[PDB]
């Protein structure tokens, strides 16, 4: 996994593009992705 | 004179009791500023 670097990212199929980072994003327990106005995928829980 | 400077003067100061005490004043500019952010906004959810 790699963090504050542009990359082309796949979680559980989940294609994308983008500079992943550590977050305060306070998901609960059952939520696996985060998504934004766009429905754009904003934020992931790592799957490992 | 004294008189039209002293009006003139009132008058004046009464401009920034007028615009603070009446936010429908700066309405006209504002609906600038709320219109174009809500049509952004518009066209960002869009692509939901």
């Amino acid at each position: 996994l790699v963090k504050n670097k542009c990359v082309n990212f796949n979680f559980n199929g989940l294609t994308g593009t983008g500079v992943l980072t550590e977050s305060n994003k306070k998901f609960l327990p059952f939520q696996q992705f985060g998504r934004d106005i766009a429905d754009t995928t904003d934020a992931v829980r790592d799957p490992q | 004179q004294k008189l039209i400077a002293n009006q003139f003067n009132s008058a004046i100061g009464k401009i920034q009791d007028s615009l603070s005490s009446t936010p429908s004043a700066l309405g006209k500019l504002q609906d600038v500023v709320n219109q174009n952010a809500q049509a952004l906004n518009t066209l960002v959810k869009q692509l939901s």
